RNA sequence: CCGAGGGUAGGGCCCGUGACUGGGGCGAAGUCGUAACAAGGUAGCUGUACCGGAAGGUGCGGCUGGAU
RNA sequence: GAGGAAGAAGCCCUUCGGGGUGUAAACUCCUGAACCCGGGACGAAACCCCCGACGAGGGGACUGACGGUACCGGGGUAAUAGCGCCGGCCAACUCCGUGCCAGCAGCCGCGGUAAUACGGAGGGCGCGAGCGUUACCCGGAUUCACUGGGCGUAAAGGGCGUGUAGGCGGCCUGGGGCGUCCCAUGUGAAAGACCACGGCUCAACCGUGGGGGAGCGUGGGAUACGCUCAGGCUAGACGG
RNA sequence: GCUAGUUGGUGGGGUAAUGGCCCACCAAGGCGACGACGGGUAGCCGGUCUGAGAGGAUGGCCGGCCACAGGGGCACUGAG
C-alpha cells in the first residue's frame, strides 16, 4: 500500500531524509510519487524539519500509511494537531 | 485526445476496409528545408461507402485486426482520382528498378 | 605539498625581486642586487629572444611564485574566477589575495607569506574565534582575523606586531597592533596590490 | 551540393582505422617470443635493429621491437608488447615492454629509467 | 614615436651561374596602442637593412583603428587571397584570442579583448593584410548614422 | 525566375556597386514593402512606381558617400552588404527569441510577420517572430 | 493435435585452408635496352586493333595539354 | 620557518683571471606532523508504559556496529621526494665517450672521428605524492563545410538528347488558417548542469530554495510569407 | 524485391481485456527506392565527455524501463 516514509540522501555519516509518499514496494532510495517535506537528524541547521502540513493530511485522507518515524515527524510538525 | 489523421483512399480493394494516404511535412532536423512524408493506414469501412479517390478523415480506435487501429471518421471530398494516379504511377516505377 | 627548496633562484630567473624571504629581502645581500641574472652555467650569456608563450609561461609563473602555490590549486581558483561575473583578472587576484596566509602575511603577524603558511597550519591563528589551520580557507569580508589567545605571548608574533605599530595596512584591511587582530574590510581593488604582473598575460596564457 | 541534394544523400561520416589490431582493443598484450633476430632499416638509416617475433593471446603473431641498449630475450620468453611503430622498420608495429616478464630492464641505465624499466640505483 | 614588433624574418633565395644568392624579407608592425597601426614588407640583403626598411614603411601606412573600451565596434570578416580573418569583439576581461600575427597586429593597435579567427591559408603575410584590410573596414554607429541619416 | 525578392536585391547590389543614380525592377507590392523599410532605414534615397513599355516598375534611388581622396576616389557604400536568408529551396522561419542581431545593431534584418514586413528592432519591440528575409548593412 | 530435441536428404551464404598459378607494392648494388621530359633526336597524348624479349611499334580516327 | 659568506668543501666548466651549483649547505634561533597522557561525541526518539478515551494532548524509561573513532585539552621530535623533458614544434646547454656502430624517433629527421638530437656527467625547465607511457573518444580538422568547402588547368560536369517520380516556380483580389508566429495552460520525475544561501575548521562532498529547458497535448489569436481553394492579368511559355 | 495465417472478412475458442492471439470457412490481398526483405552490430533513456556554438562520441557508477536466472520447452498455485 501507499506509504509515507523516509528516503535517504546525503553523504557517508551524514544523513539528510526526505519525507516521501510512495508505493510500498518501490526501494527506499527509489522514485517517488511525491515529496513533502525533509528532515536533517543531527539538526546542524536551524530548520531541520519541514512538512507539507496540507499535503501530508492528503495523503492521510486516502489511505497512506506512515512509519513510526514518518508518523512522529509528522506530529511534531503538527499534522495530526486538532 | 483520439488521434485524427486526413487522408486519401487509394485501395479499397479489401471487404469493409480502405487503405488511406495520409501526408505530413516537417522541417529536416539538421538541414532544416521542409520536407514531406506519407504513410499508408488501413482503416475500417463498415459500410463500404467510401471508394477510390475519396478523401477522408480517420481516427485513432480499438483494434479491429491486426494492421487495423483507425476508423473512418468522416467523408471530407470526393472526386480526387489525381493523388491516386500519382501513387500509382510511383508504385508502377519501381518494377524499373530491379536488377 | 609546497616547493621547500632554494628561493632566490627564482627571483634570480624571473628578474625581479619577489620578496619570498622577508627582512633579507630588504636588507644589501639581496641576491637579486649582487647576482641579477638567471642562475647556472649559463646564465651571465646574452639571452635570446623570448617567444610569446615563453613570455606568457614566465609571467604566469612569476604570478605563482609569488603566492607560493600549487599549479593544480592555481588553475582551479582561475577558472573558479572566469566562472564567476566580473572582469576575471580582477577577479582572480582578489580571490588569490583572499587567502588566509597571505591575509595575516599582509597583516603583518608573518614577515614571508611562508611564514604565514607555518603559522596558519600549526594552530596559531584564528577566524572570528575559532581556530582555523588551513592555508587556503578563503577570507569573506567582514572576517575578523586574530592570533590565538593563548599565542599572544610568543616570541617571533611579539617582535612581528613590534615591527609593524610603524607600518601601516592596506585600504581593504584594518588593524589593531594592542588588540593583536586583523579585519577583512573588501576584496582588495587591482590598484592597491604592487604586483610586478599582467594579468592579461596570464588569462591569454590559460586561453592555450 | 543543394539542400535538396543533402536531405536525399546527406553527408558520410569519415571511419578511422586501427594502428594496432593485434592489441584488439587492450593497451598491451602478453606474448610468447619464436624467433628473435635483427634487421636492417630502410634508407637514409644503417643499423642492426633487434626485434622479435611474438605469438600473442589475442591469437595473433606479429614483430615487436626490442628498446634501449642490450636484451636478454630468447626463444621462449614471456613479453609484454604495447602500441607504437618504428618507422624506419618495415612491418614493425609494436613494442616490448622492458622490465615485465622475461625481459629485463636496461642495465646501467640512468635516464629516463621509468621507460626501459630500471629501478633507482 | 611608436613600438616596434617585429612579425616575420624570411630569407630568399634566387639562382645565377655560380649557385644561390640570397635577399632577406621582414615584417614589420608599428603602433602606439592607443589607436593607430601600421604594417611593412622591406627586402633588403641584409637582416638590419630589411628590418629598418620594414619600419620605414610601416610609419607611411597607417590605420586609425576605431577601438571603443578595448575592443572593435562589431564583428569583421575580410578575405585576402584565399586567407580569411575573422574579427570579433568581446567583454572586457576576454584578452587578445589570436595567433601570432593577428596578436600582434591588434596588440599594437591598442586592443585588449578580442576574439579572432584564422581560415583557409594560414601564410603570414596574405594573414597579415586581411588584418589590417578588416581594421580598414571598421566603422562605429556615429559613422553609420553619419552616411544614412 | 524563382526568385523575385532576391533578384530584386541583386539587382540594387549590381547597381549600386558600379555607382548608379537608379535602377529599375518589376514592380509587386512584397518589393514594395521592402523598398519602403530599406527607404526608413536610410540605405536608399528613395523608390517610386513607373512604366516601362506599358508594364509596372520601381525605380530605387541610390545613395552614396563623398569623394575619397588618393589612387581610389569612388564613394564609400551605404548599402556595403545585402543578403537573402530565406530561400525557396530551404524557407528560414525564427521566432522572436531567435531574432538576429547584425552587425551588433549596425546593420537591420527584415522580417515577414502576421503583423507586416518589420526590422528586427521592430520585430523585437512587438515581440512577434516570422520569416527572415534578408540581412544588410 | 501441437510440441523442446534428435535423425535423414537437398539447397543458400560466409569463414579458414590448398599443389599450382597471376599480378601488385617495396629495394642506398645486378642484367637488357633507352620509351618519356628539349622539335628528347620519329611531336606528345589518346580510344581501338594487330604485333614484338622489354620498355614499345604500326594501322584508323581524335585532342593540343605541340609546332609551322 | 627566520637569519646566515662577494660566497667553505665536493662536483662540473674555464679564455686559468675565474664562473656555477648557492643562502643552497654548515651554523644559531623559532614552531612543533608523527608519537604520549586525560576527557569524549552527534547521529536516538519513537514504537513501549501512565494519564487523557489504547483518540488529540501531556509525563517517564530502554536502545550505538561505526567507536574509545572523529573531536577537545595538556606534553612532544626537524620530521618521505620523485618523475618527465632540455634540435624545431616547445620552457630549458655545456663537457666527455662513441663514430651510419651503439643507439634515438610523434613528424621533420639525428648518428659515417670536434653530435645542444645517441650514452653519461654538471647545469637548466615543467609538474610534484606523483611523473611518464600505451589504448580509446572529442578538439585542433572550415579535412563531409546546416552554422561552414568545392568541381577551366590542383581531386571533381554525366558523351548528348528526351523524359518518369521528385524538388522548385510570374502579377492582382477574396476565403480557409495546414506550415509559420504569438498568448495561456498541462507535461517535460529525482539526481546531474546553472544561480543564491547554508553544514562539515576549508575544499572535495552534501542540504535548502530559485530559475531555466528542446519537444509534445490542449484552448485562444494573427494572416505578411509558404500551402490550398476560387476569380481575374499578360511581362514567362506556347500557337497563328 | 518480400509475404500464404500471409492481407482482409464471417463464425467460434481462449483472455481481466482488443486483436490472426489461435482454429474452420470465404475473398486475393498486405509490404517496398520516403529503402521492404536480407546481412552485421547493439540493452534503451535521464545523462556523461568533448566542443565557441552547431555537432561528434558515449551510456561504467547513480535514478527509470526492458530482458535473463546452467542451455531449451511447459504449465500449476496465486491479486499478481
Ligand atoms: S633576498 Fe632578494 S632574491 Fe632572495 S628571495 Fe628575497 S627578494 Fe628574492
Ligand atoms: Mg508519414
Ligand atoms: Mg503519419
Ligand atoms: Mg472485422
Ligand atoms: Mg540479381
Ligand atoms: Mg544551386
Ligand atoms: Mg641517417
Ligand atoms: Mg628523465
Ligand atoms: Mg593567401
Ligand atoms: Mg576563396
Ligand atoms: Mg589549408
Ligand atoms: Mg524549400
Ligand atoms: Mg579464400
Ligand atoms: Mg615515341
Ligand atoms: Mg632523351
Ligand atoms: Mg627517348
Ligand atoms: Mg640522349
Ligand atoms: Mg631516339
Ligand atoms: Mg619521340
Ligand atoms: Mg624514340
Ligand atoms: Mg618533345
Ligand atoms: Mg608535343
Ligand atoms: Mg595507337
Ligand atoms: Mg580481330
Ligand atoms: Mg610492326
Ligand atoms: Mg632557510
Ligand atoms: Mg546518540
Ligand atoms: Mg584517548
Ligand atoms: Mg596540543
Ligand atoms: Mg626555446
Ligand atoms: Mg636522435
Ligand atoms: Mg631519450
Ligand atoms: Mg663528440
Ligand atoms: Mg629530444
Ligand atoms: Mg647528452
Ligand atoms: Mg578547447
Ligand atoms: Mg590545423
Ligand atoms: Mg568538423
Ligand atoms: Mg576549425
Ligand atoms: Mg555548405
Ligand atoms: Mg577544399
Ligand atoms: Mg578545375
Ligand atoms: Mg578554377
Ligand atoms: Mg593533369
Ligand atoms: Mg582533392
Ligand atoms: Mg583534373
Ligand atoms: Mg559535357
Ligand atoms: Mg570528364
Ligand atoms: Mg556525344
Ligand atoms: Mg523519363
Ligand atoms: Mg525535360
Ligand atoms: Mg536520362
Ligand atoms: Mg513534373
Ligand atoms: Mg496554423
Ligand atoms: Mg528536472
Ligand atoms: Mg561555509
Ligand atoms: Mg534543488
Ligand atoms: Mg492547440
Ligand atoms: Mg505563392
Ligand atoms: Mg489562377
Ligand atoms: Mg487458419
Ligand atoms: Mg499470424
Ligand atoms: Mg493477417
Ligand atoms: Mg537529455
Ligand atoms: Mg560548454
Ligand atoms: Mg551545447
Ligand atoms: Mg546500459
Ligand atoms: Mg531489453
Ligand atoms: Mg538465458
Ligand atoms: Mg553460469
Ligand atoms: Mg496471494
Ligand atoms: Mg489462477
Amino acid at each position: 500500500m501507499v506509504k509515507i516514509r523516509l528516503a535517504r540522501f546525503g553523504s557517508k555519516h551524514n544523513p539528510h531524509y526526505r519525507i516521501v509518499v510512495t508505493d510500498a514496494r518501490r526501494k527506499r532510495d527509489g522514485k517517488y510519487i511525491e515529496k513533502i517535506g525533509y528532515y536533517d537528524p543531527r539538526k546542524t541547521t536551524p530548520d531541520w524539519l519541514k512538512v507539507d502540513v496540507e499535503r501530508a493530511r492528503y495523503w492521510l485522507s486516502v489511505g497512506a500509511q506512515p512509519t513510526d518515524t514518518a508518523r512522529r515527524l509528522l506530529r511534531q510538525a503538527g499534522v495530526f494537531r486538532q | 485526445p483520439k488521434k485524427v489523421l486526413t487522408g486519401v483512399v487509394v485501395s479499397d480493394k479489401m471487404q469493409k476496409t480502405v487503405t488511406v494516404l495520409v501526408e505530413r511535412q516537417f522541417p529536416h532536423p539538421l538541414y532544416g528545408k521542409v520536407i514531406k512524408r506519407s504513410k499508408k493506414y488501413l482503416a475500417h469501412d463498415p459500410e463500404e461507402k467510401y471508394k477510390l479517390g475519396d478523401v477522408v478523415e480517420i481516427i485513432e480506435s480499438r483494434p479491429i485486426s491486426k494492421r487495423k487501429r483507425f476508423r473512418v471518421l468522416r467523408l471530407v471530398e470526393s472526386g480526387r482520382m489525381d493523388l491516386v494516379e500519382k501513387y500509382l504511377i510511383r508504385r508502377q516505377n519501381y518494377e524499373s528498378l530491379s536488377k | 605539498g609546497r616547493y621547500i627548496g632554494p628561493v632566490c633562484r627564482l627571483c634570480r630567473r624571473e628578474g625581479v625581486k619577489l620578496y619570498l624571504k622577508g627582512e633579507r629581502c630588504y636588507s644589501p645581500k639581496c641576491a637579486m642586487e649582487r647576482r641579477p641574472y638567471p642562475p647556472g652555467q649559463h646564465g651571465q650569456k646574452r639571452a635570446r629572444r623570448p617567444s610569446d608563450y615563453a613570455v606568457r609561461l614566465r609571467e604566469k609563473q612569476k604570478l605563482r611564485r609569488i603566492y607560493g602555490i600549487s599549479e593544480r590549486q592555481f588553475r582551479n581558483l582561475f577558472e573558479e574566477a572566469s566562472k564567476k561575473k566580473g572582469v576575471t583578472g580582477s577577479v582572480f587576484l582578489g580571490l588569490l589575495e583572499s587567502r588566509l596566509d597571505n591575509v595575516v602575511y599582509r597583516l603583518g603577524f608573518a614577515v614571508s607569506r611562508r611564514q604565514a603558511r607555518q603559522l596558519v597550519r600549526h594552530g596559531h591563528i584564528t577566524v572570528n574565534g575559532r581556530r582555523v589551520d588551513l592555508p587556503s580557507y578563503r577570507v569573506r569580508p567582514g572576517d575578523e582575523i586574530a592570533v590565538a589567545e593563548k599565542s599572544r605571548n610568543l616570541e617571533l608574533i611579539r617582535q612581528n606586531l613590534e615591527a609593524m605599530k610603524g607600518r601601516k595596512v592596506g585600504p581593504w584591511l584594518s588593524l589593531d597592533v594592542e588588540g593583536m587582530k586583523g579585519k577583512f574590510l573588501r576584496l582588495p581593488d587591482r590598484e592597491d596590490l604592487a604586483l610586478p604582473v599582467n594579468e592579461q598575460l596570464v588569462i591569454e596564457f590559460y586561453s592555450r | 551540393p543543394t539542400i535538396n541534394q543533402l536531405v536525399r544523400k546527406g553527408r558520410e561520416k569519415v571511419r578511422k582505422k586501427s594502428k594496432v589490431p593485434a592489441l584488439k582493443g587492450a593497451p598491451f598484450r602478453r606474448g610468447v617470443c619464436t624467433v628473435v633476430r635483427t634487421v636492417t632499416p630502410k634508407k637514409p638509416n644503417s643499423a642492426l635493429r633487434k626485434v622479435a617475433k611474438v605469438r600473442l593471446t589475442s591469437g595473433y603473431e606479429v614483430t615487436a621491437y626490442i628498446p634501449g641498449e642490450g636484451h636478454n630475450l630468447q626463444e621462449h620468453s614471456v613479453v609484454l608488447i604495447r602500441g607504437g611503430r618504428v618507422k624506419d622498420l618495415p612491418g614493425v608495429r609494436y613494442h616490448i615492454v622492458r622490465g615485465v616478464y622475461d625481459a629485463a630492464g636496461v642495465k646501467d641505465r640512468k635516464k629516463s629509467r621509468s621507460k626501459y624499466g630500471t629501478k633507482k640505483p | 614615436d611608436f613600438e616596434e614588433k617585429m612579425i616575420l624574418i624570411r630569407r630568399t633565395a634566387r639562382m645565377q651561374a655560380g649557385g644561390r644568392r640570397f635577399r632577406f624579407g621582414a615584417l614589420v608592425v608599428v603602433g602606439d596602442r592607443q589607436g593607430r597601426v601600421g604594417l611593412g614588407f622591406g627586402k633588403a640583403p641584409e637582416v638590419p637593412l630589411a628590418v629598418q626598411k620594414a619600419g620605414y614603411y610601416a610609419r607611411r601606412n597607417m590605420v586609425e583603428v576605431p577601438l571603443q573600451n578595448g575592443t572593435i565596434p562589431h564583428e569583421i570578416e575580410v578575405e585576402f587571397g584565399a586567407s580569411k580573418i575573422v574579427l570579433k569583439p568581446a567583454a572586457p576581461g576576454t584578452g587578445v584570442i589570436a595567433g601570432a600575427v593577428p596578436r600582434a597586429i591588434l596588440e599594437l593597435a591598442g586592443v585588449t579583448d578580442i576574439l579572432t579567427k584564422e581560415l583557409g591559408s594560414r601564410n603570414p603575410i596574405n594573414i597579415a593584410y586581411a588584418t589590417m584590410e578588416a581594421l580598414r573596414q571598421l566603422r562605429t554607429k556615429a559613422d553609420v548614422e553619419r552616411l544614412r541619416k | 525566375l524563382t526568385d523575385p525578392i532576391a533578384d530584386m536585391l541583386t539587382r540594387i547590389r549590381n547597381a549600386t556597386r558600379v555607382y548608379k543614380e537608379s535602377t529599375d525592377v518589376p514592380a509587386s507590392r512584397f518589393k514594395e514593402e521592402i523598398l519602403r523599410i530599406l527607404a526608413r532605414e536610410g540605405f536608399i534615397k528613395g523608390y517610386e512606381r513607373v512604366d516601362v513599355d506599358g508594364k509596372p516598375y520601381l525605380r530605387v534611388y541610390l545613395k552614396y558617400g563623398p569623394r575619397r581622396q588618393g589612387p581610389d576616389p569612388r564613394p564609400e557604400q551605404v548599402i556595403h552588404h545585402i543578403r537573402r536568408i530565406s530561400k525557396p529551396g530551404r524557407r528560414v522561419y525564427v521566432g522572436v527569441k531567435e531574432i538576429p542581431r547584425v552587425r551588433r545593431g549596425l546593420g537591420i534584418a527584415i522580417l515577414s510577420t502576421s503583423k507586416g514586413v518589420l526590422t528586427d528592432r521592430e520585430a523585437r519591440k512587438l515581440g512577434v517572430g516570422g520569416e527572415l528575409i534578408c540581412e544588410v548593412w
